[PDB]
C-alpha cells in the first residue's frame, strides 16, 4: 500500500518517491502529492485461488465481453499456482 | 544537361543587377519604416542589417539561384511597405531575445554535447 | 454479383475515358507523354512541362473536351525523383459529367508557366503551391505568401523541412512584443517504423533491381 | 439511484469531490517513473 | 424523410476485417480478430499504391 | 447520452487489479500523441505499466483509445467538467487517471453496460 | 528541346540559399545514406528495399515537470526515402548535408539441400527434425 | 553450363542445379511466406505454409525443400497456393493463445504480418484451445510455451549454430511438448539468439521483459564493442534509452548472431556511471566540481611535467578517435609511453608489420580453410562469433580442428594435441605428427590468441608460430594467396591502439614509473597505486567507474560505446564507425572532445577541432582506420619472421590456460559487463544449481 | 631532441606507384630494423593510397615527404636522409 517517504512524501505503486533534495519537491508543497490508495499489486493477492479440477482452464475475466480475451491457462504445474497473465486471478488444479 | 531554363536573368551580371535595385529599394526603404513601424532601432541600425544579409548571401553563384531570391527579398520588401508585417516581423530580423551563442570548441564543450 | 464488399467495377466508363486517352494523345502529341487509366476509372494526362499552357487551353476549349472547373492545384513532392516537385492538375467537364487529371514535372529552380489566363481560379492555387513547395510559377499577376506566416522563411510541405518546423514564438517582457525562438519542444514527435516488413500487394510489386 | 442502485465495489470512492482547482488540494502533474541513470557513489576511504 | 423510411437491415461496417477493426465480441474469443484489431490500430490497413481525387456535396 | 466522450479515467476489474495491462495500442492510435506509457515487469510478475501520463492538453477525445484497448482499460468518463485554474493541472498522470477511475466507476460501468452491445 | 535560352549552368546545384535551413543545422549537422537492416526477429525483407537518409541524433533530456523526451533539434524525427543510392546523395550535394554512405548490404547466396539432412558420411546428419 | 532455366509467375529466371523453390522465386522478389525455413539454418519443412502451386500440377509443393529443375513455371499468386496458405494459417492460428496484447513479440509477430497478408480474417474454431505449461531454460529468455508452434527453428539452432543438445521436441499429436524434458539450463555463448529467431513470442528476452513495444522504438545501427569480433549490432532506443540490442547482419562478420555478452549488457550502460567531473578534496574524497577547474587542475600540472613521465594506459573500450588525440597530446610534451593493458611481443616486427597482429586470413576466410590449429585460446568465450564461423565450416566443409592447450570444450571435437608449450616446436621441427597432415592441407591456418601472448613467453610462443606458418608455407600445398598466420583478439580497441602506434603492453610504465598517469579507459587493474612513485596524478576518464576511478585524482567523465560516433575495428582490420545512439549522460562529453579541450586550456592545442577533423588526422598516422567495412588486406608475413628468430626466447612449462575456461567467466569481463545485473544474473545462474534463477513475468 | 621518434610509411597493395617502395620493404627492411630496433618504422599500409612516408620528431613536430614513382634505392636514401640527423 501507500508509505510515507522518509521527507514526509507517499511512495506510489511504483514505487516513485521524490528524494531528500530533489529540487522538485517544491510542487508539493502548499498542494498534495496525488497518491492512490488502492494499490492493485496488494489488491490482487488476497483474492483467493479457484480449486477447479481440470488440466486447462478459461478465463474471461467476468462479463464475457466485459472482461479480457478468453486465455486457457495450464494447471499441471503443481507447485505454483496458474494465474491469467490479464487479470492476475489465481486458478489452481485442487491437489489431486 | 548542362543546359538549364532561366528564371529571368541571362547570366551573373543582370543576376548581379538584380541584387541592386533590390538594394537600392531597400535602402530608400529603411527610413520610412522605421518612423512608420515605430521601431526601436536607429536609422543607421537598419542599413547594416539590410546590408549584412546581402554578403551573408554572397556564396551563391548559380544566376537561376540568384534570381530566386531577388524576388523573394523583392516579396520581402512588397509585404513591408504595405504594413502587411507587424513591429514583431520586422524585429525578429534583430534576433534579440535569443542570447549569443558561443563559436569557441571550448565553450561548445562546456555547455553540451554539441558541434 | 456475389461479392458484398468487392467495390463494383465500371468497365463502361473505363473504356469510355480510355478512348477519350488515345483522343487527347494524338491531338497534341507535343506535350502528351504519358497517358493512363487507373483501376477507379481516372485518367491520368501526362505532360511535359511547357505543355501546362497549350494542353490546358485544349481540354478547355475543345468542343469534345469542354472542361471548364479547375477542380483543383496541388504538387506531391517526391524527394526521390530527379524534378522532385510533381505539379498536379484535376479538371471538371460539366458537359461530359467527367474529370481529368493533367500531371506534370518539375524541379526547384525550373519554373512553370501560371495557367492564370486559361483558368483563372488558379491564381490563388497558385500562390499557395510556391508558398508551401517553392515551385516557382512565371508570369504570375501576383506570387506571394498566402499560407504562412508573415517573414516565414523555408517551404514547409517540401519533405526536407522538419514536421516541427525551426522557429517558435513567445511572449517576452523585456521587449513587450512576440518574438520568434529556436524550436525546443518540450516533447519529441515519437516517430513510428509502422511498416510491415512483408509484401502488401503483389500486383504492385516493382521489379527486381 | 433509489430505485437501481449502481453495483457496489471495493475500491469505489464514498466521498464525492467537487473539482479541486484553486484550493490547496489541487493536482499537480508529477513523474511517477523511477529514475533511469544513477551515478557511481565515490568510495569513503581516502585517496591513499 | 426517405432515408429514414428505407432504412435497410445489416451491419455498419464492410465485413473485411483487414480493413474495418472487428467487433469487441470476437475480439475476445477469436485469434483472427484479435490480431486483425491488434495490427489495424497499431498499424492501420495498408492501402494499395495510388492517386485519386474524389469530390462531394458538401453543404459549402 | 451514453457514449459520451469527456474525462478519461483508467479503471479496475471486480478483484481491484487495473485492467491496463501495457499493450500501447492506446499509445499506438493516439492521433494527438498524448499517451505515453512504460511498462515493467512488476513485482507479482504481472505486467502494468509504470507511468500513464494522458496530455488532457493534446488529445482531442476521439475515442479511439476506449475503442483500442482489449481490456477496457482507458475510456473518457461521462464527466465533461474537469476545467482547472492551471496548466499543470490538464497534464494528467497514471495517478489522477486512477483516481477518476475510482470516483466515476459508477458510471463507467453503468454506461459501458449499456453500450458494450452496440459495439 | 524547349527553344527557351538554354543557358549551359555548370556549378553544382545548391538550393540551401532558400529552403531556409538554420546555419547550425545546415554546416555541423551530418547525414547517413543506408539501406535498412532487416529486423532480426522478423523474417520478412520488405523493408530493406528503399534507401533512407537521416540526420544524426542530438541531445535529449527528461522535461523537469513530467519526465518527457524533450530535445531541441528539429532535425531528428525527418527520414527519406529514395529508390537508388546516387538519386539519394544527389539530395545530399543539393541540400549541402555532409554525408556518409554505406553500401547495400544483401544476404549472400546459400545453397540448401533437403538431402544433406541425412548423409552416410558427411558430418551433416541432423540429430532430429 | 550448368544454369537450369526455370519459370515463375512466367518470367523465366536462371538459377543453379539444386536451388530449391523458395529460393528461386527469391531472385525476382517474390518472398514465399515461412516459418521453419531459415537460410542460416537447415530446412526442415515443418512450416508447412510455403506451400505453393506448381505450374500443371496436382499436388500443393513445399517450396523450401524442393529442388527445383526446368519447365517449372511457379504460380506464387494462383488460387490453389493462397487456398494452402489459408488452410494452413487457419491452422496455426487455431490453437495460439489471445496474448499478443500481452505478447512481446507483438508488433513484429511473424504471425500476425503474415495473417495480415496470407490468412483470413475471421475465425472459424467452436473449441477450446490447447494451454502448454511453461518451462524456464534461462534467467535471460522467458518461455510462455503455449504460444510457440512446432519450432524446429530453437531445436536446429541449439543443435547446428550452439551444439548444445538440449533443445528438443517430446511427445507427438497436438501437444508434443517442445522443451528439455528434465529441468535443465540453456546456456551458451549464442543462446541469446533463440530470442530474434522465434516467429511467435513464446522465446523471449527476459531483460526486455514487455519494456516498449517496435513501432515506437527507434533503430540506430553501430558495432558492438563487448568483443573484438565486431559484430554488427543494431540499438533500439527510444526516449533517450537503450531497451534492447539487436543483432544486424553482415555475412562475414557476424552473420546474424550476437553473443550473449553483447546482447544482454546494455543494462550496464545504466549501472554505475560517471556523470560530472570529480576532484580530490582535501580528505581524499573524490567530490562533483565543474568542467573547468578539473581541467585545470589536470592542464595545470601537466603543464609542470615533461618528458617521460607523463603515461597514458588505453583500456579496452576504446575509440581511436580518443587514441589519435591521447596520442598527440601526450607527445607535444614528448612522451612516447603510450601503453595498452593487452601485451603483444614487441621483440622483432611488433607493430611496424600489421600483418603480425591481426587475424590475417579474414573471418569469413576460415569457412574455406581444411585444417586449423587453434592454439592456446578459448575462442567460445574469447571471440564466439568466430567460434561459430569454425564450427559452420566444420559442419559443412568438414574442417579438421586441432587445439593445443587447455582441454576446454569447443561445441566440436577438437584433437587435444595437449597443453604443454613443447609441442609448439615439436610441430615446427616436424617429428610430431601433425606437422605433415599441415603439410598436406590446401588451406592450412593457425591462429593465436592474445590471452595466450598475455603469458611471460609471448614472445616465445608468437615467434614459434610464426616458424611453424613459415614451415608449412615453404611447401606450395598453401596457395599464392592464403594468410597462415593468424592472431584473434579480445580486447576490442587493441588493434586500433596497435594499429596507431600504442606500445604493446604496460612494461614501459614500470621501466619508467612516470608523475602524471593517464588511464584512459582502463579498468585491468594491472597498474596499481604501488607500481608508480608516491603522489601520482592518476587522471582517469572512461564511463563506468570499476577500478580505474578508485584509484585516481580526477575523474573527467567519457562517453559509452553508444553515446559517440567512434571508430572500433575488429580483429582482422576492418575499421568500423560506431554511430550514436543516446547522448552522454549527465555532464559526461565524447572521449576525443575531453583530449582536445584539455589541450586547449593546456597550451598545446591539438589541431583537429571537429569530428571529419579527427578522422583526417586518424587517416594521417595510418590510411586504414578511415576506410570504412574493408578489410585492407596486408601482406609481409616473411620479413617478420626473420625479424622474429632474432631473440628466439625460450618456453616455459606452465601449459597454456586461457583465463576464460568456462561459461561462469565469460559474462564477467568488461566495466559494462561487470556493472549489469542481467550479467551477474547469468554469471549466479551457472555457477550454483539449475533452479536459482527465473524472472517473475507472466507476459 | 627531435631524433627520429617514429617513421611512418603509407603505401598502396597494387597501386603502380607504390612499386617502389613495395620492393624496398621486401629486401632493405630487415636490415633496417637491426640497425635501429628502438625506431619503429610503421608500415600501416592501405589500397589507392600513393606511396607516402611520415616522420615523427619531438614534441607535436611531423614531416612529410611522399614517395610517388620512387625506386628502391631512390626510397633507401630518402630514409637515410631522414634518420641521418638522429636529433
Ligand atoms: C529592418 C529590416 C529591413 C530588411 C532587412 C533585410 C531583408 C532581406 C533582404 C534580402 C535578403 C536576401 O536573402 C538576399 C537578396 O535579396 S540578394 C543576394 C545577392 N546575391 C548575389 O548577388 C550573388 C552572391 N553575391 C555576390 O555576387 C557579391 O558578393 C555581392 C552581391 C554580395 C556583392 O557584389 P560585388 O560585386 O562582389
Ligand atoms: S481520446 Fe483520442 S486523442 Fe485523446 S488521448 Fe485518447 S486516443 Fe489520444
Ligand atoms: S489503456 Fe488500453 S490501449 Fe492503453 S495500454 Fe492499457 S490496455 Fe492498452
Ligand atoms: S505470438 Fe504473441 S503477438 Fe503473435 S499472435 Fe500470438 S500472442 Fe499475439
Ligand atoms: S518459441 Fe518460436 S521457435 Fe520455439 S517452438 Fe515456439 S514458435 Fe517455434
Ligand atoms: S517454409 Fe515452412 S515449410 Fe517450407
Ligand atoms: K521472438
Ligand atoms: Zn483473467
Amino acid at each position: 500500500g501507500v508509505r510515507t517517504s522518509p521527507t514526509g512524501e507517499k511512495v506510489t505503486h511504483t514505487g516513485q518517491a521524490y528524494d531528500d533534495g530533489d529540487y522538485r519537491r517544491v510542487r508539493f508543497s502548499d498542494r498534495q502529492k496525488e497518491v492512490n490508495e488502492n494499490f492493485a499489486i496488494d489488491l490482487i493477492a488476497e483474492q483467493p485461488v479457484s480449486e477447479v479440477g481440470s488440466r486447462v482452464i478459461s478465463c474471461d475475466g467476468g462479463g464475457g465481453a466485459l472482461g479480457h480475451p478468453r486465455v486457457y491457462i495450464n494447471l499441471d504445474k503443481e507447485t505454483k499456482t496458474g494465474t491469467c497473465g490479464y487479470c492476475g486471478l489465481q486458478f489452481r488444479q485442487p491437489h489431486h | 544537361g548542362t543546359s538549364v531554363k532561366p528564371i529571368f536573368s541571362r547570366d551573373m551580371n543582370e543576376a548581379k543587377r538584380r541584387v541592386r535595385e533590390l538594394y537600392r529599394a531597400w535602402y530608400r526603404e529603411v527610413p520610412n519604416t522605421v518612423h512608420l513601424f515605430q521601431l526601436d532601432i536607429s536609422v543607421k541600425q537598419g542599413r547594416d542589417k539590410v546590408r549584412e544579409m546581402f554578403m551573408k548571401n554572397a556564396h551563391v553563384t548559380d544566376p537561376r539561384v540568384v534570381d530566386l531570391l531577388v524576388i523573394k527579398g523583392k516579396m520581402e520588401l512588397e509585404e513591408t511597405i504595405n504594413v502587411w508585417k507587424q513591429r514583431t516581423h520586422i524585429m525578429r530580423f534583430f534576433h534579440e531575445t535569443e542570447a549569443p551563442r558561443p563559436t569557441d570548441f571550448l565553450s561548445k564543450f562546456y555547455v553540451g554535447h554539441d558541434p | 454479383d456475389t461479392r458484398p464488399t468487392i467495390r463494383p467495377r465500371n468497365d463502361v466508363v473505363h473504356k469510355q475515358l480510355s478512348a477519350f486517352g488515345q483522343y487527347v494523345a494524338e491531338i497534341l502529341p507535343k506535350y502528351v507523354q504519358q497517358v493512363q487509366v487507373s483501376c477507379f476509372n481516372e485518367l491520368e494526362i501526362f505532360i511535359h512541362p511547357d505543355g501546362v499552357i497549350p494542353v490546358l487551353t485544349f481540354l478547355r476549349d475543345h468542343t469534345n473536351a469542354q472542361f471548364k472547373s479547375l477542380a483543383d492545384l496541388t504538387a506531391v513532392d517526391v524527394p526521390t525523383r530527379q524534378n522532385r516537385f510533381e505539379i498536379v492538375y484535376n479538371l471538371l467537364s460539366l458537359r461530359f459529367n467527367s474529370q481529368i487529371r493533367v500531371k506534370t514535372y518539375t524541379d526547384e529552380l525550373t519554373p512553370i508557366e501560371s495557367s492564370v489566363t486559361v483558368y483563372k481560379a488558379a491564381n490563388w492555387y497558385e500562390r499557395e503551391i510556391w508558398d508551401m513547395f517553392g515551385v516557382f510559377f512565371a508570369n504570375h499577376p501576383d506570387l506571394r505568401r498566402i499560407l504562412t506566416g508573415y517573414g516565414f522563411e523555408g517551404h514547409p510541405f517540401r519533405k526536407d523541412f522538419p514536421l516541427s518546423g525551426y522557429v517558435e514564438l513567445r511572449y517576452d517582457d523585456e521587449v513587450k512584443r512576440v518574438v520568434a525562438e529556436p524550436v525546443e519542444l518540450a516533447q519529441e514527435f515519437r516517430k513510428f517504423d509502422l511498416n510491415s516488413p512483408w509484401e502488401a500487394f503483389p500486383a504492385y510489386r516493382q521489379p527486381p533491381e | 439511484p433509489t430505485t437501481k442502485p449502481p453495483t457496489a465495489r471495493k475500491y469505489i470512492w464514498t466521498n464525492h469531490k467537487f473539482n479541486v482547482s484553486g484550493t490547496p488540494q489541487q493536482y499537480v502533474p508529477y513523474s511517477t517513473t523511477r529514475k533511469k541513470i544513477q551515478e557511481w557513489v565515490p568510495p569513503s576511504t581516502p585517496y591513499k | 424523410s426517405q432515408c429514414l423510411n428505407k432504412m435497410p437491415p445489416g451491419e455498419i461496417k464492410v465485413d473485411d476485417a483487414k480493413v474495418s477493426p472487428p467487433k469487441r465480441a470476437e475480439m475476445k474469443t477469436s485469434m483472427e480478430s484479435l490480431i486483425h484489431h491488434f495490427k489495424l490500430y497499431t498499424e492501420g490497413y495498408q492501402v494499395p499504391p495510388g492517386a485519386t481525387y474524389t469530390a462531394i456535396e458538401a453543404p459549402k | 447520452s451514453p457514449r459520451f466522450r469527456g474525462e478519461h479515467a483508467l479503471r479496475r476489474y471486480p478483484s481491484g487489479e487495473e485492467r491496463c495491462i501495457a499493450c500501447k495500442l492506446c499509445e499506438a492510435v493516439c492521433p494527438a500523441q498524448a499517451i505515453t506509457i512504460e511498462a515493467e515487469p512488476r513485482a507479482d510478475g504481472s505486467r502494468r505499466t509504470t507511468r500513464y501520463d494522458i496530455d488532457m492538453t493534446k488529445c482531442i477525445y476521439c475515442g479511439f483509445c476506449q475503442e483500442a484497448c482489449p481490456v477496457d482499460a482507458i475510456v473518457e468518463g461521462p464527466n465533461f467538467e474537469f476545467s482547472t485554474e492551471t496548466h499543470e493541472e490538464l497534464l494528467y498522470n497514471k495517478e489522477k487517471l486512477l483516481n477518476n477511475g475510482d470516483k466515476w466507476e459508477a458510471e463507467i460501468a453503468a454506461n459501458i453496460q449499456a453500450d458494450y452491445l452496440y459495439r | 528541346t524547349q527553344d527557351t535560352q538554354l543557358i549551359a549552368v555548370d556549378e553544382k546545384l545548391d538550393i540551401t540559399t532558400l529552403t531556409g535551413v538554420p546555419e547550425e543545422h545546415i554546416k555541423t549537422r551530418k547525414v547517413r545514406i543506408f539501406v535498412p537492416a532487416r529486423n532480426n526477429m522478423q523474417s520478412g525483407v520488405n523493408n530493406t528495399k528503399k534507401w533512407k537518409m537521416e540526420f544524426d541524433t542530438r541531445e535529449r533530456w527528461e522535461n523537469p515537470l513530467m519526465g518527457w523526451s524533450s530535445t531541441a533539434d528539429p532535425l531528428s524525427n525527418l527520414v527519406l526515402t529514395f529508390s537508388t543510392k546516387e538519386d539519394a546523395v544527389a539530395f545530399a550535394e543539393k541540400n549541402g548535408w555532409s554525408f556518409d554512405v554505406e553500401e547495400r548490404k544483401v544476404p549472400k547466396p546459400k545453397s540448401k539441400s533437403y538431402g544433406a539432412n541425412f548423409s552416410w558420411n558427411k558430418r551433416t546428419r541432423v540429430s532430429t527434425k | 553450363s550448368n544454369l537450369i532455366e526455370v519459370f515463375v509467375d512466367g518470367q523465366s529466371v536462371m538459377v543453379e542445379p539444386g536451388t530449391t523453390v523458395l529460393q528461386a522465386c527469391e531472385k525476382v522478389g517474390m518472398q514465399i511466406p515461412r516459418f521453419c525455413y531459415h537460410e542460416r539454418l537447415s530446412v526442415a519443412g515443418n512450416c508447412r505454409m510455403c506451400l505453393v502451386e506448381i505450374e500443371k500440377a496436382p499436388k500443393v509443393v513445399a517450396a523450401c525443400a524442393m529442388p527445383v529443375m526446368k519447365g517449372w513455371n511457379i504460380l506464387t499468386n494462383s488460387e490453389k497456393s493462397k487456398k494452402a496458405r489459408e488452410g494452413v494459417m487457419e491452422f496455426l492460428l487455431a490453437n495460439h493463445p489471445l496474448d499478443c496484447p500481452i505478447c512481446d513479440q507483438g508488433g513484429e509477430c511473424d504471425l500476425q504480418d503474415q495473417s495480415m497478408m496470407f490468412g483470413s480474417d475471421r475465425s472459424r474454431f467452436l473449441e477450446g484451445k490447447r494451454a502448454v505449461e511453461d518451462k524456464n531454460i534461462g534467467p535471460l529468455v522467458k518461455t510462455i510455451m503455449t504460444r510457440c508452434i512446432q519450432c524446429t527453428r530453437c531445436i536446429r539452432f541449439a543443435s547446428e549454430i550452439a551444439g548444445v543438445d538440449d533443445l528438443g521436441t517430446t511427445g507427438r499429436g497436438n501437444d508434443m511438448q517442445v522443451g528439455t524434458y528434465i529441468e535443465k539450463m540453456f546456456m551458451s555463448e549464442l543462446s541469446g539468439n533463440i530470442i530474434d529467431i522465434c516467429p511467435v513470442g513464446a522465446l523471449t528476452s527476459k531483460p526486455y521483459a514487455f519494456t516498449a513495444r517496435p513501432w515506437e522504438t527507434r533503430k540506430t545501427e553501430s558495432i558492438d564493442v563487448m568483443d573484438a569480433v565486431g559484430s554488427n549490432i543494431v540499438v533500439s532506443t527510444r526516449t533517450g534509452e537503450v531497451m534492447r540490442i539487436l543483432p544486424r547482419m553482415h555475412e562475414d562478420i557476424n552473420e546474424e548472431w550476437i553473443s550473449d555478452k553483447t546482447r544482454f549488457a546494455y543494462d550496464g550502460l545504466k549501472r554505475q556511471r560517471l556523470t560530472q567531473p570529480m576532484i580530490r578534496n582535501e580528505k581524499g574524497l573524490l567530490t562533483y566540481t565543474t568542467w573547468e577547474d578539473a581541467l585545470s587542475r589536470v592542464a595545470g600540472m601537466l603543464q609542470s611535467f615533461q618528458g617521460n613521465d607523463v603515461a597514458a594506459i588505453a583500456g579496452g573500450l576504446v575509440d581511436a578517435e580518443a587514441l589519435v588525440a591521447l596520442k598527440d597530446l601526450l607527445n607535444r610534451v614528448d612522451s612516447d609511453s603510450l601503453c595498452t593493458e593487452e601485451v603483444f611481443p614487441t621483440a622483432g616486427a611488433g607493430t611496424d608489420l600489421r600483418s603480425n597482429y591481426l587475424l590475417n586470413t579474414t573471418i569469413a576466410g576460415v569457412e574455406e580453410a581444411d585444417v586449423i590449429l587453434l592454439v592456446g585460446t578459448n575462442p567460445r568465450f574469447e571471440a564466439p562469433l568466430f567460434n561459430a564461423r569454425i564450427r559452420k565450416s566444420w559442419l559443412h566443409n568438414d574442417l579438421k580442428v586441432a587445439l593445443i592447450g587447455s582441454p576446454v570444450d569447443l561445441t566440436y571435437r577438437y584433437d587435444h594435441l595437449g597443453d604443454s608449450p613443447k609441442i609448439l616446436q615439436d610441430i615446427a621441427s616436424g617429428n610430431h605428427p601433425f606437422s605433415q597432415i599441415l603439410k598436406e592441407a590446401k588451406k592450412p591456418m593457425v591462429v593465436l590468441g592474445s590471452s595466450a601472448l598475455q603469458r611471460s613467453d609471448g614472445t616465445a610462443i608468437l615467434a614459434a608460430v610464426s616458424n611453424i606458418a613459415q614451415n608449412i608455407r615453404l611447401s606450395s600445398g598453401v596457395t599464392g594467396d592464403w594468410k597462415v598466420m593468424n592472431i584473434l583478439h579480445r580486447i576490442a580497441s587493441q588493434v586500433a591502439a596497435l594499429d596507431l602506434g600504442y606500445k604493446p603492453g604496460v612494461e614501459a610504465i614500470r621501466k619508467n614509473p612516470p608523475k602524471v598517469l593517464f588511464l584512459l579507459g582502463a579498468d585491468g587493474g594491472c597498474i596499481t597505486r604501488q607500481d608508480l612513485p608516491k603522489d601520482c596524478f592518476i587522471i582517469y576518464q572512461g564511463h563506468h567507474g570499476d577500478v580505474g576511478a578508485p584509484m585516481a585524482d580526477v575523474i573527467l567523465p567519457g562517453a559509452a560505446y553508444t553515446e559517440k560516433s567512434a571508430t572500433y575495428v575488429n580483429t582482422e582490420g576492418r575499421a568500423q564507425q560506431t554511430k550514436v545512439a543516446v547522448t552522454p549522460p549527465g555532464l559526461a562529453r565524447e572521449d576525443w572532445k575531453i583530449i582536445r579541450a584539455l589541450s586547449e586550456i593546456a597550451g598545446m592545442t591539438l589541431p583537429y577541432d571537429t569530428l571529419d577533423q579527427v578522422r583526417s588526422r586518424l587517416e594521417e598516422v595510418s590510411p586504414n582506420l578511415v576506410r570504412y567495412d574493408d578489410v585492407e588486406g596486408a601482406n609481409y608475413f616473411q620479413q617478420a619472421n626473420e625479424l622474429s628468430k632474432l631473440v628466439n626466447q625460450q618456453l616455459l612449462a606452465d601449459p597454456l590456460v586461457p583465463p576464460q575456461l568456462t561459461i561462469k567467466d565469460f559474462y564477467m569481463t568488461d566495466s559494462i559487463s561487470r556493472a549489469s545485473q542481467t550479467m551477474a544474473k547469468c554469471v549466479k545462474a551457472v555457477t550454483e544449481g539449475i533452479q536459482a534463477v527465473e524472472e517473475p513475468s507472466i507476459c | 631532441k627531435l631524433g627520429l621518434r617514429e617513421i611512418r610509411i603509407h603505401l598502396c597493395q597494387r597501386s603502380p606507384g607504390s612499386q617502389g617502395v613495395r620492393d624496398f620493404i621486401e629486401k632493405r627492411y630487415v636490415e633496417l630494423k637491426k640497425a635501429n630496433p628502438d625506431l619503429p618504422i610503421l608500415i600501416r599500409e592501405c589500397s589507392d593510397v600513393q606511396p607516402k612516408l611520415w616522420a615523427r620528431y619531438a614534441f607535436g613536430q611531423e614531416k612529410n615527404v611522399s614517395l610517388n614513382n620512387f625506386s628502391a634505392d631512390q626510397v633507401t636514401r630518402t630514409l637515410e636522409n631522414v634518420l641521418s640527423g638522429k636529433a
